């Protein structure tokens, strides 16, 4: 029983910024890393970022549209993995979605970096801008 | 997208019919497909390319057609129907696994 | 505060605390700021012989 | 210490006027409210009025408001009641009173000796 | 200083809508008695505070949304003659009065006030039962302070009457001045105390001020049940009353920085309204005693931080195991769901054994041996 | 210099580069 | 499991009296009611709007309006010292 | 506003005397015995705290808003008349005799 109870955003001009916490309880978040996704309300899910492993470099990569607006940390001392969304535009919305990444890779069909799954994602928090 | 998809296919109740999704970078990496019901926490279907978690419906069945990851649902059950989406990297050798949207699976 | 005082040393160590606890603890503000004063020249002090901590430090000399 | 050492006593007819004292001793006077009570036999005890030193603020009971008249000497600390018109109703023994602590003045722990006033 | 900018506070109770600041606002001594003139005014409506209502001894405090304009003058053309009665002293008198001799007065407007007794009353009218008749009425008794408007006006101190403007009775369901006589007095006892006194030298010429009424004092008569009137007189009360007026919104609040919290490591005053977690990585003489103080108290929370082997700021991970008897939700929602304030609450009363297990008994076990 | 270091177990240290000579060895 | 940490900077105040200093705007020195001595006072004073918080008032009983009360005594006091006594004008 | 029991209550030494009045309106409520030939004194205040110098004998409250009260085991210093006071009102008032 992994909650992930992610609570935050709301409300904001079309310029602005705002800071999104992802609680995590119920599993080892000290190497285990995270993923954002955003689902924009008339559309499906997009992928947003991930932090990467702590001791697998512990560096964030951002997304096509994303890149130099977000930004991903991680608290592992409190298991909370906060994201900072900076110099909105106005496509910016929806349910945001915090998940725990997952790697995986298998020899026989090996490429460099595989591929990851979202197992365990959370109940959900509205964002929406104005 | 890049990792291009389905609008969406209809249903029987007892059918046991395949859903698709297209996208290049798939021929290099894995594949990954998810089950999102609207107002309700995804799932994933299968975890890897040939692969699916714990706790997946058994009726659900197929693994991939190439870079056309397909994938067959049995036994169709009106509730489960929902809607399904899609992932994978982007390109190959990148970390930006894209995810590709969806298909309503109605 | 001064207890162990009497006591050999060691044993009295683990009472350090109660030393540097309750140091800083018109002419109320002439004594308060002397006590500040006596505390930090203390304080530079110890820092100058390579000390942070209120506890031991065993150095070079 | 708190002691309220009030002085009257006296008999008057129907028609005339009465004044009686209320020093005050042991509390500033100046920084605390007086109030004035009086207690018939048989009837409700029925609070007359207020008198805040510092001022000399007065609050008169309803009833008696244009007959009763409350003052005071800062100096000598003494509030001074007085009644215009006395009548038959007005048999009663008077009280001078304060509160328990101030801040909240309807807590009468100190009371006067007590006034009788027969008429 | 905590300021309260919830337009229709009535002095009393939770604030939802709470700022900070270091210094307040400017706010001028006016001293008045009946009538608080000038200082500041409510944003939406007349706004009555009162300690309780119903108490027929606490004083009703009205502030007013518009101001009403007070006039006042002392007609006499007064000249000023001084004589010295010692050395380097001189005494200033008045000298005569070259005009006709004429009276102080105060002119309020009359349609305006009758406006704002007509404000007043209505939300009078929301404390008290929807069919009361009330009744304004003159100041009942007192020494002059009291009984009338005592204010200052261009170096003099005059004494209005203002039985004029407290004569009504309102029932539950043009241009014209209300002119209030006005004495002048120069011997003069402010905040008043046994055996002191000033006197105020008049001020050659005729004098002419201009103020904004925005605010009144009120008192109950009260002590009937039958009687379905209730009568409000104004009264000077004390004269901290008048600054209540302007220090409602203000309250002092001591800054206490330190804080302890579970965690799984083992070695300004925003976002107080935002949870735990999102606020961790978001974040003459007197004066001189005020400096000081605030130094000790700099040098005691480094003391403490000495203490505890945290020489750094912020954060540190300490080596005490956090017991379950502290009052423990588990981690997942003290970081999500709770505040740093109800944080300090809930361990409050327990703060001090955490200090005490913190203390260097730990840090002789961890630096000494 | 915060937690990072506070807990160093990596022998899998550089997944995106683990990968990089995970199957290209092969 | 959990182990205790030491927070510095926590947004966590109490209530309290203490004193305040005078802070005017610019000051002829000869109004009664300055001191000559309050510091200059902020041109953009750091006035700080909170998150949803609630904040428990009581305006009859701080302590500001008492030591305003004292201050405003002491200034006049103060003010009045240095002044012609009128001991022979009785 | 302010009403109480009845005023005739007879009870002789040691027994628990129940004294109830009802208030109409909010506020806190206070206690008050006359002695015969004395002034009055504050026995409860703030409708159930004892005034200093008051044996525990006297106490009693109630949440609603009839307040009630009980004072056990009488001696003879007691037996005087009983006020209920609520702000300015102090009600009827009722003995309390042999
Ligand atoms: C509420 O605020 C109002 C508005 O500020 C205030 O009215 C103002 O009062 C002051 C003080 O009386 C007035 O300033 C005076 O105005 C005339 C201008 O000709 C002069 O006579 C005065 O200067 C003489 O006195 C000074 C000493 O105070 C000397 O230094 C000087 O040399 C002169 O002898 C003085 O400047 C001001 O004009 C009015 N404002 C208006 C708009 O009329 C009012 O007093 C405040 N309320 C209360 C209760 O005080
Ligand atoms: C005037 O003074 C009173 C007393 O000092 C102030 O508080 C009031 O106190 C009474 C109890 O004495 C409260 O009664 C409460 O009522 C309800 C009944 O459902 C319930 O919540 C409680 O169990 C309790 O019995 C009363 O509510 C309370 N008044 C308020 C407004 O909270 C009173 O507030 C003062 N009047 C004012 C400010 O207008
Ligand atoms: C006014 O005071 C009352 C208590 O008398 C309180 O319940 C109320 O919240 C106050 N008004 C506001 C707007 O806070
Ligand atoms: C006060 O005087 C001014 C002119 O100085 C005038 O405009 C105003 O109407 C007067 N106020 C009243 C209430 O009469
Ligand atoms: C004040 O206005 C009321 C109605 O609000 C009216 O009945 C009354 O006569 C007015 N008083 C004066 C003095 O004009
Ligand atoms: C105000 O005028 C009324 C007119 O009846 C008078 O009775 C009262 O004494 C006056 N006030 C003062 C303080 O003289
Ligand atoms: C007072 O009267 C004198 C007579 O010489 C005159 O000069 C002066 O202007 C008058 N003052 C005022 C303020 O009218
Ligand atoms: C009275 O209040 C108005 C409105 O706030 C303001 O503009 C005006 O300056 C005030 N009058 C005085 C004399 O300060």
């Amino acid at each position: 029983e992994v909650q992930l109870v992610e609570s935050g955003g709301g409300l904001v001009k079309p310029g602005g910024s705002l800071r999104l916490s992802c609680s995590a309880s119920g599993f080892d978040f000290d190497n285990a890393w995270m993923t954002w996704v955003r689902q924009p309300p008339g559309k499906g899910l997009e992928w947003v970022g991930r932090i990467t492993g702590p001791g697998e470099g512990w560096s964030v990569d951002y997304a096509a549209p994303v890149e130099g607006r977000f930004t991903i940390s991680r608290l592992n001392s409190i298991n909370f993995l906060y994201l900072e969304m900076n110099n909105l535009r106005m496509e910016d919305s929806g349910l945001y979605f915090c998940a725990r990444t997952g790697k995986y890779y298998d020899f026989w069909s090996g490429y460099p970096p595989g591929e990851e799954y979202f197992q365990d994602w959370g109940r959900g928090t509205l964002v929406t801008v104005s | 997208y890049e990792l291009t998809q389905e609008t969406g296919v209809s249903v029987a109740l007892g059918r046991t019919v395949t859903i698709t999704c297209r996208g290049d970078s798939l021929r290099s990496h894995y594949a990954s497909w998810y089950q999102k019901k609207p107002g309700q926490a995804p799932i994933l279907l299968f975890y890897g390319k040939n692969n699916r978690p714990s706790g997946v419906p058994d009726r659900f069945s197929g693994s991939a057609s190439g870079n056309r990851a397909s994938l067959t649902i049995s036994g169709a059950q009106a509730e489960d129907d929902a809607e399904y989406y899609c992932s994978s990297r982007d390109k190959s050798g990148s970390r930006l696994s894209v995810f590709g949207g969806g298909t309503k699976l109605t | 505060f001064l207890g162990a005082a009497g006591s050999t040393m060691g044993a009295a160590s683990m009472t350090l605390t109660v030393q540097a606890r309750n140091l800083l603890s018109i002419k109320q503000l002439q004594a308060r700021v002397l006590a500040v004063e006596h505390y930090l020249r203390d304080q530079q002090l110890l820092g100058i012989w390579g000390c942070s901590g209120k506890l031991i430090c065993c150095t070079n000399v | 210490q708190v002691q309220l050492v009030q002085s009257g006593g006296q008999m008057k007819k129907p028609g005339e006027s009465m004044r009686i004292s209320c020093r005050a001793s042991g509390y500033e006077f100046i920084d605390c409210t007086l109030n004035w009570i009086r207690l018939a036999p048989g009837k409700r005890p029925e609070w007359m009025g207020w008198l805040k030193p510092r001022g000399g603020a007065v609050n008169y009971a309803r009833p008696l408001q244009g007959r009763v008249t409350m003052t005071r000497d800062v100096y000598s600390d003494t509030a001074f009641l007085e009644l215009r018109s006395l009548t038959v109703d007005d048999t009663a023994v008077y009280f001078c009173t304060r509160g328990k602590n101030c801040d909240y003045n309807w807590d009468f722990e100190h009371w006067g000796r007590g006034t009788p006033v027969i008429v | 200083i905590l300021k309260c900018k919830d337009k229709k506070f009535n002095g009393t109770g939770p604030c939802p809508s709470v700022s900070t600041v270091q210094c307040t606002h400017g706010i001028k001594p006016v001293v008045s008695t009946q009538l608080l003139l000038n200082g500041s005014l409510a944003e939406e409506e007349v706004i009555i505070r009162s300690e309780n209502i119903t108490n027929n001894a606490k004083n009703i405090l009205v502030q007013l949304n518009t101001p009403v304009q007070i006039n006042c003058t002392r007609p006499n053309n007064n000249t000023v003659k001084s004589i010295r009665i010692g050395p380097g002293q001189a005494f200033y008198y008045t000298g005569d009065i070259i005009g006709d001799i004429r009276q102080a007065h105060c002119n309020v407007s009359k349609a305006t006030w009758n406006e704002t007794l007509g404000k007043v009353v209505k939300q009078l009218r929301k404390h008290f039962g929807n069919n009361t008749i009330i009744r304004f009425a003159q100041s009942s008794g007192g020494d002059l302070e009291v009984t009338t408007h005592s204010f200052n006006c261009g170096g003099e101190f005059f004494y209005c009457n203002t039985s004029g403007l407290f004569n009504s009775t309102w029932i539950s369901n043009s241009n014209d001045s209300i002119t209030l006589p006005c004495r002048i007095k120069q011997i003069i006892n402010m905040w008043q105390r046994i055996g002191q006194a000033m006197y105020a030298p008049p001020i050659q010429g005729v004098i002419r001020c201009v103020s904004n009424i925005t605010g009144l004092i009120l008192t109950r008569d009260g002590g009937s049940t039958n009687s379905t009137t209730e009568t409000f007189r104004p009264g000077g009360g004390d004269m901290r009353d008048n600054w209540r007026s302007e220090l409602y919104k203000y309250k002092v609040v001591k800054i206490e920085p330190l804080g302890v919290a579970p965690t799984r490591c083992k070695r300004f005053l925003g976002a107080a309204g935002s949870t735990m977690g999102a606020a961790s990585m978001t974040l003459g003489i007197k004066q001189l005693q005020a400096r000081v103080l605030a130094v000790e108290h700099y040098l005691r929370d480094q003391q403490l931080l000495g203490i505890w082997g945290c020489s750094g700021k912020l954060i540190c991970c300490t080596n005490v195991p956090w017991n379950s008897s502290w009052s423990n939700r588990d981690l997942s929602e003290i970081w999500d769901k709770m505040t740093w304030l109800q944080w300090d609450k809930e361990i409050s009363n327990y703060t001090q054994i955490i200090y005490g297990l913190l203390e260097e008994s730990q840090n002789q076990q961890e630096k000494n041996e | 210099q915060d937690l990072l270091a506070l807990d160093k177990w990596a022998s899998l240290w550089n997944w995106f580069d683990i990968t990089n000579w995970l199957w290209y060895i092969k | 499991n959990l182990w205790v940490t030491v927070y510095y900077g926590v947004p966590v105040w109490k209530d309290a009296e203490t004193t305040l200093f005078c802070a005017s705007d610019a000051k002829e020195k000869h109004n009664v009611w300055a001191t000559h001595a309050c510091v200059p006072t902020d041109p953009n004073p750091q006035e700080i709007h909170l998150e949803n918080v609630i904040e428990e008032f009581n305006m009859w009983k701080n302590n500001m309006v008492e030591q305003m009360h004292e201050d405003i005594i002491s200034l006049w006091d103060q003010s009045l010292k240095p002044c012609v006594k009128l001991t022979p004008l009785c | 506003v302010l009403t109480q029991s009845p005023g005739t209550l007879s009870l002789s030494p040691g027994e628990t005397a129940i004294i109830s009045c009802r208030t109409s309106q909010y506020g806190s409520l206070a206690w008050y015995q006359q002695r015969p030939g004395q002034a009055p004194r504050l026995v409860i205040y703030s409708g159930s705290t004892r005034a200093a110098g008051i044996p525990d004998r006297f106490s009693g409250s109630r949440w609603g808003p009839d307040y009630n009260l009980t004072i056990s085991n009488l001696e003879s210093g007691d037996f005087g008349v009983y006020y209920c006071q609520q702000y300015e009102f102090f009600g009827q008032g009722t003995k309390v005799q042999v």
